[PDB]
């Protein structure tokens, strides 16, 4: 909408976007990945019963 | 080379981008990540004590 001349952020090149902005060639090479929680190992006081 | 003396069209290969090339010749979008990267062979491996 002329609001922004460009983009300085970390916009992933898709399919649908490059149809009507124009990319450049990528900074960081990265794909999807899942973060979960860490499993926090909880131990009581009668664990050894 | 051969695309700079127009022998051809594209050039589908193990073609990295790079400033140089990419100043004589057009290229696409990179369909897979490369890079530099050094091989060598694993060493030898230690067991510290207090283990
Ligand atoms: N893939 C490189 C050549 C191999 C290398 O990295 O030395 C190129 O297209 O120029």
């Amino acid at each position: 909408s002329g609001q922004a001349d460009m983009i300085v952020a970390p916009l992933t090149i898709n399919n649908e976007r490059a149809q009507y902005i124009e990319f450049s060639k990528p900074f960081k090479y990265q794909g999807l990945t899942i973060l979960v929680k860490k499993e926090i190992p909880r131990s009581t006081l009668d664990s050894f019963m | 080379g051969e695309v700079v003396m127009k022998r051809a069209y594209m050039a589908v290969g193990s073609l990295t981008i790079n400033e140089e090339r990419s100043e004589v010749v057009d290229f696409s979008v990179p369909f897979i990540e490369t890079g530099i990267s050094v091989m060598v062979s694993r060493s030898n491996g230690t067991v510290s004590p207090s283990a």
